[PDB]
RNA sequence: UUUUUUUUU
């Protein structure tokens, strides 16, 4: 920063000077200058890090230099330029004067020309960074080959010398470089995806945006999160992407997944609070407007609105239970501030998801994940001494426990019980029960609370009884031996790194076994070689074995 | 003009004394021997003085 | 009107008038009706340098002189604010104002002339009624009345009013009715040029020079005399010029001694060496002072081409009909030749030709005239050699090769000798004592070495004694003429300058003539060798580089600057261009090709080839050896009186020189070019004084002007714009040709200095600024800490 | 509102 401060101020002057309205060449040469020197600094940092031997102390390795460099590159050059662009379109589009719209149209055309130029420059900068780090170094052992092909690195010919082929294993933390390249790729994908979503905002004249326009950004953020799962800041950006298009349940799942990661994202916490604490926040009024719009469509619309009921009515239940003050009327605690009764809305959910679980199970799964994370973020909310036993729980969290276990027992009785046997292809049906039991076993206090809850216990007993009676496989039985797989399932990935399962689903004792045998990194991300790809049927039997084993282990002391 | 007449006579006799050809550009081109040369007519006229 | 009144406006106020020392006249300081004050106007128009203030003025009756050294050239002096309050010390610009002294801070030193005007404190401005009472005079009348002080010293505004004849010289025509009209149109300009060149050179008599005598290797007395640096720099002398060194005084009777110059002042010595011709009267070696040197003007340059014009206008057998009627520009049907084409155009054991040069060689052997246009670095030299060799083998005749530049003729002759042909070099009689790389091809050397019989004894006697008897001299000249005729008749090709074709020794008519870089010479200089009975003329030259420098201004206006190559191209002749370059980096090549060559030029070298690895020079963009280091200094006037110089650009260029030296580049790979001469001089002494590292490592660097650095190349070249004035007047850099010839000097890296604001007005420099800025090279500040410069380059419409 | 170079019996 001691060397980069002047250019930060130099960029600041240029925006304040407003010279870029006439002379884009100034901006282009300025960008060339900063690209040149930031690339030089990155190269110097990498070459200095590489020169150190393995015998050097880990404390002497400065891993945060390149991360700071690239964060400065986005937030201090690229993001401020995009902000100036944004204010500039705001000014011309929202010019309240009565000037002819044709002039605004030509100004808009100049917008597209210049911002395609600038976005092309920025994308060239990032893609050149990616290609260079792919060229001078070997990343096959550390990155999945899917990321290599999806980034189109395969067509990039590798010029590394044989003596330059670094001998670093898959997950050797002793080698420093096992982390800087993952962070570099993760943040490059992050900023490239932000560039694509921003450009999508730029190109559209109107403020109305559809999901179909942010496909590439969603992909890039997907590989971004795959590159490094232990970065909640990646999930928050996707949460914002789903935020502005009006998909809110997936959004809130994104923000919670972001904040309870090993490294929590403050922006995700601020966003969740805006949707959930600040009654004055416009996003909370967006939630209220769309929820009673959904109520109006349910009451008067020709058809039962299944999907958005299942999502936003659930958001209403989650609000009304999680933060009672801001939603339930002070006069009438049994109804929302919009006047919608809680019991009607809850029963509407029960009927709606019991009727249309199969078409919207993913939304229901996100409902499960938000419900289970809610208790943790609630006990984290405590400014007093944190809870350790059931006795320390206050009335609000006991009520939340009752509603959450009501939901769990209901849907276990109504969806998994009837749809597990008919639908082997739907892995979420059994992955949900795996999540429920893994989460109940990862935290002792919910486990103790579960044994006192009759609904959940009887639902689990009934599910075990149906699974046993149907006899899915001839050798299926209740055994204490933990089943092992050669890889991880989709629930393992989509619930990886989250503390309420202690950052990994432990229903299978095969993590080390997966590590010791080849393609371990690829198999850890659910993409093994085609030889070991078992059928979805075998997947359902293995999930059944794990579910019945853990459920019996839970019900032994019910 | 007398110069024009000299030009026309010189061009006509150059046309007569050579063989005809067509160039790559399409302009009519006369091929003539190196060892045979033609000196253009001069005439008389007044000369400037220092 | 009082004697103290201004000679131009008649203001009587002694707070504004100032006395000229040379002509004993008084001058004002106002800018009424002129862009400058009158005093400097008269100083530059009449060459005057010394001025004296009025007795009644605040300073008194004093003559402006330098404190430290005593120079009286007002263009040098300037005030320095002494550390003691209200104390003014007079110091010249150099070296007094740059040699640091603790009694005053020299960083605030300001020239006595600012904005073409003297300081108010030295000479105050006239009051408004004094301005309105003074008669108005426009610069036209200023120059007209100044023009006649050199004849009469009593001329005033009403005195002259002279309708001297200024006959409108006929402008040059494209297609003449006959040879007579061509000669009539050309003659007068040449007469004027000869007359005024003789006038300027004869006015350079060197008087009371201190001459040191020495003996040369050939037993010839050397007259080495030192002159002032200003006079030596103003001396437009080449090696081998002849003058008269005569002394008249009591110490020794009248003597006359003629000889040539074998040495010229350079960065090491400022001594003019005169090798005297052996004479019966011995030179007075015991004398050292009182000698006077008068240059012997020679009209042989003009009289020869006058004879050439006579031959063109008279002799029928002077030029073949086709080339005659093409030189006159008349319409004639195209003519080819019956020549068998060679099997392979390229010559074994020599350079291999590409497609473009193959086309050039192929299309040239079939037509009597054609024009070849060559961008710099392409290597026209090999094409010329191949064409000459193949034509000679085809026809087996004597071939003539001519070029305006002596060094160019030397290069072409060495190359032709490299092809195995028989080459004879015709050296000028004054230049017979001048060494060259092709000295073994000299015709005088050939007759001296191939001398046999009586010829050896005559040559030895002439060398030993110096003078021979009349009969012996006549036998000698007759026999050397015989030997020269035998040599030329035996020689395959003949080498002589474009002016050397007027020599009587070339009596034999020549049929095959090569004219090289014709544009560099004027039209008569290329018509000298074309009227000697040739049937095939081939003209090589490029019309996008510097051409003829015509001292006459009416001649240059009428068209004497238009060379034969340019006239033929204007006629309708389409040249054959070579579209590949082998010298400069593609980044260095993108602009000039795009602007001057329509972008058609292509790069025959790759980026890696023109890239120096592990270069520690802080270029604005890594990988792009080009930057624009802006400087906001102010231009001044050097000791000449018409040039300009800039000290800020000098210190910055010295800094860049040191920086490139710490990068490992040898001095021979780096040169400095300045469009103004006084700037070059100031750079020279500033480098030799303020060299941060060893001064030798700086003096080995070659520095010269743009025009004196044409046809050469260097690894690194620094361009200095110099011009930095408030009026945004650039001057003579408005022509794109000067910019074109400057950039292509550098092979690897290009550095440009100057003030971008003054240059921004010019459209050509505006586009240069655009191209430099858009590539992220427009910077400012210190070279170590360069940031981008954000001056508005596009004018708001 | 122009200052630079080529050539020379």
């Amino acid at each position: 920063p001691t060397a980069f401060n002047g250019i930060k101020s130099q960029l600041n002057s240029i925006l304040k000077s407003n010279q870029l309205f006439q002379d884009y060449a100034l901006l282009n040469g300025f960008l060339a200058f900063v690209h040149s020197k930031l690339n030089a600094a990155i190269l110097t940092s990498i070459e200095s890090q590489c020169g150190k031997s393995f015998a050097a102390d880990l404390d002497s390795f400065d891993q945060s230099s390149i991360s700071s460099i690239l964060d400065f590159s986005w937030e201090s050059v690229h993001y401020p330029i995009f902000k100036w662009f944004q204010m500039w379109r705001n000014y011309i589009l929202f010019e309240k004067e009565n000037k002819k719209q044709q002039t605004k149209f030509i100004d808009f055309r100049k917008m597209n020309s210049k911002m395609l130029k600038f976005f092309k420059t920025v994308q060239n900068f990032y893609v050149n960074v990616i290609n260079t780090v792919y060229k001078k170094y070997d990343i096959s052992v550390l990155l999945p080959k899917r990321i290599i092909q999806d980034l189109k690195l395969s067509d990039i010919e590798n010029t590394t010398n044989v003596g330059d082929i670094l001998a670093v294993k898959t997950f050797n933390s002793s080698s420093p470089l096992a982390h800087l390249i993952p962070t570099l790729f993760h943040r490059c994908l992050l900023f490239l995806g932000t560039a694509y979503r921003y450009k999508t905002l730029l190109e559209e004249i109107s403020n109305k945006y559809s999901i179909s326009n942010f496909k590439k950004s969603l992909d890039f953020f997907r590989l971004a999160s795959l590159v490094l799962p232990s970065a909640g800041e990646t999930y928050s950006q996707a949460g914002a992407i789903f935020l502005q298009t009006g998909n809110l349940g997936i959004a809130v799942f994104n923000f919670v997944k972001g904040m309870m990661t090993k490294m929590p994202s403050p922006v995700s916490i601020k966003n969740f609070g805006a949707l959930m604490v600040d009654n004055k926040s416009s996003l909370n009024r967006s939630l209220h407007t769309t929820i009673m719009n959904t109520y109006l469509q349910e009451s008067k619309g020709p058809r039962t609105p299944a999907k958005e009921i299942l999502e936003f009515y659930f958001l209403g239940l989650f609000g009304s239970v999680w933060s009672p003050t801001s939603w339930r009327d002070d006069t009438k605690p049994n109804q929302l501030n919009n006047g919608i009764k809680l019991r009607h809305l809850e029963n509407a959910l029960y009927e709606t998801m019991s009727a249309r679980y199969l078409n919207n199970i993913k939304t229901i799964f996100h409902n499960l994940i938000i419900t289970i994370g809610g208790f943790h973020l609630l006990l984290k909310r405590r400014s007093d001494v944190s809870a350790k036993t059931l006795k320390d729980l206050r009335s609000n969290e006991l009520d939340y426990l009752n509603f959450a276990f009501k939901y769990i027992a209901h849907i276990l009785n109504d969806i998994v019980k009837e749809s597990w046997s008919e639908n082997p292809e739907v892995s979420e049906i059994l992955g949900m029960v795996r999540i429920i039991n893994c989460w109940i076993k990862a935290n002792p206090m919910v486990l103790q609370y579960s044994q006192s809850n009759l609904e959940f216990v009887n639902a689990l007993a009934y599910l075990i009884n149906d699974i046993v009676k149907k006899k899915p496989s001839p050798s299926f039985s209740i055994t204490e031996h933990i089943p092992k797989r050669t890889y991880w399932f989709e629930e393992d990935l989509m619930v990886k790194g989250l503390s309420f399962v202690n950052f990994q689903l432990s229903d299978f004792d095969d993590y080390e076994k997966i590590l010791e045998m080849d393609h371990s990194l690829d198999r850890l991300i659910g993409n093994p070689p085609l030889c070991d790809k078992l059928s979805a049927s075998s997947e359902m039997l293995l999930r059944l074995q794990a579910v019945v084993n853990i459920s019996s282990q839970l019900l032994q002391n019910n | 003009d007398k110069s024009f007449r000299e030009s026309e006579k010189f061009n006509n006799m150059m046309l007569k004394n050579g063989t005809k050809e067509e160039s790559e550009n399409g302009r009519e081109i006369i091929r003539t021997n190196f060892n045979k040369t033609v000196y253009a007519s001069r005439g008389t006229g007044e000369l400037w003085s220092p | 009107a009082s004697d103290n009144s201004c000679a131009y406006c008649g203001i009587d106020s002694a707070k504004c008038v100032i006395k000229c020392n040379s002509c004993k006249k008084w001058f004002c300081n106002t800018k009424n009706g002129t862009s400058s004050s009158h005093i400097v106007n008269h100083l530059v128009l009449s060459h005057h340098n010394v001025v004296s203030l009025h007795p009644d003025s605040d300073l008194g009756d004093t003559v402006l002189e330098c404190y430290n050294c005593g120079r009286k050239n007002v263009f040098l002096l300037g005030f320095v604010s002494a550390k003691s309050e209200a104390v003014v010390v007079l110091l010249c610009r150099i070296p007094c104002a740059q040699t640091k002294n603790a009694n005053w801070d020299t960083d605030q030193w300001q020239p006595l002339i600012e904005d073409r005007q003297l300081l108010s404190w030295v000479a105050e401005q006239p009051t408004e009624e004094e301005k309105l009472k003074a008669r108005l005079i426009t610069p036209s009348q200023i120059s007209k009345l100044e023009a006649k002080w050199r004849s009469n010293k009593d001329a005033t505004i009403n005195d002259i009013d002279a309708p001297e004849e200024q006959e409108a010289i006929p402008p040059l025509l494209l297609r003449y009715q006959d040879a007579y009209e061509y000669q009539r149109s050309y003659g007068p300009l040449i007469k004027l040029e000869a007359d005024y060149d003789k006038q300027l050179k004869e006015s350079q008599a060197l008087e009371h020079i201190s001459v040191s005598w020495s003996l040369a290797l050939n037993n010839r007395h050397l007259a080495s005399f030192t002159l002032s640096t200003f006079e030596s720099n103003e001396l437009k002398v080449a090696i081998g010029d002849e003058m008269i060194l005569w002394y008249s005084g009591m110490q020794h009777p009248d003597w006359e001694g003629r000889g040539y110059i074998v040495r010229l002042p350079n960065s090491f010595q400022d001594t003019f060496t005169l090798e005297l011709k052996p004479s019966k009267t011995p030179p007075p070696t015991h004398l050292t002072t009182g000698f006077t040197a008068e240059f012997i003007w020679k009209g042989t340059s003009y009289d020869r081409m006058q004879d050439a014009l006579k031959k063109f206008a008279i002799d029928k057998k002077s030029i073949s009909g086709y080339l005659y009627y093409k030189i006159l520009g008349h319409q004639v049907v195209d003519i080819s030749f019956d020549v068998p084409l060679p099997k392979e155009f390229s010559i074994p054991n020599f350079a291999q030709l590409n497609s473009s040069q193959s086309n050039a060689v192929s299309h040239v052997l079939q037509r009597p005239l054609s024009l070849i246009q060559g961008p710099p670095g392409t290597g026209k030299t090999v094409t010329s050699a191949t064409i000459v060799y193949h034509l000679s083998k085809i026809h087996k005749d004597r071939i003539l090769v001519c070029a305006p530049s002596n060094v160019a003729v030397d290069h072409l002759a060495a190359k032709l000798r490299d092809l195995g042909l028989k080459v004879v070099r015709l050296t000028a009689k004054s230049r017979e004592d001048v060494e060259s790389s092709v000295s073994n091809l000299a015709l005088h050397n050939l007759v001296g070495r191939g001398a046999k019989g009586e010829l050896k004894n005559l040559l030895k006697l002439k060398d030993e004694v110096g003078e021979l008897s009349a009969s012996d001299t006549k036998r000698f000249v007759k026999l050397v003429r015989k030997t020269e005729a035998e040599i030329l008749n035996k020689a395959d090709v003949v080498c002589c300058t474009c002016v050397g074709a007027g020599d009587k020794r070339l009596d034999t008519k020549f049929r095959t003539v090569l004219i090289d870089e014709s544009t560099q010479a004027s039209e008569p200089e290329c018509l000298i060798p074309i009227v000697k009975g040739a049937k095939q003329v081939i003209l090589v030259g490029d019309h996008q580089q510097l051409g003829p420098v015509i001292l006459e201004r009416k001649a240059a206006d009428a068209g004497l600057k238009q060379s034969l190559f340019e006239r033929l191209i204007s006629l309708g002749h389409v040249p054959i261009r070579l579209e590949v370059q082998y010298r400069m980096n593609p980044y260095l090549s993108e602009f000039p090709s795009n602007m001057f060559y329509e972008g058609s030029l292509q790069n025959g070298v790759t980026i890696e080839q023109r890239t120096v690895p592990n270069s520690k020079f802080p270029w604005p963009i890594r990988g792009i050896p080009m930057m624009f280091w802006a400087n906001y200094g102010r231009e001044e006037i050097s000791a000449n009186g018409t040039s300009f110089l800039n000290r800020i650009e000098a210190m910055n260029c010295e800094r860049i020189i040191t920086k490139l030296f710490r990068d490992g580049v040898k001095p021979e790979q780096i040169g400095v070019i300045t469009p103004y001469e006084g700037q070059r001089a100031y750079i020279l002494q500033y480098m030799q004084m303020n060299g941060s590292l060893d001064k030798d490592l700086y003096i080995k660097v070659e520095v010269a002007s743009v025009d004196a650095f044409q046809g050469r190349e260097k690894d690194y070249i620094i361009l200095s714009c110099v011009r930095a004035n408030e009026q945004q007047a650039i001057g003579f850099l408005r022509d794109p040709r000067r910019l074109n010839v400057g950039l292509t000097r550098a092979k690897y890296g290009l550095v440009i200095l100057g003030n971008p604001r003054s240059l921004a007005r010019n459209t050509l420099w505006n586009h240069l600024l655009i191209h430099f800025r858009e590539k992220g090279c427009l910077v400012e500040g210190t070279l170590d800490n360069l940031q981008l410069c954000t001056v508005q380059l596009v004018r708001p419409q």
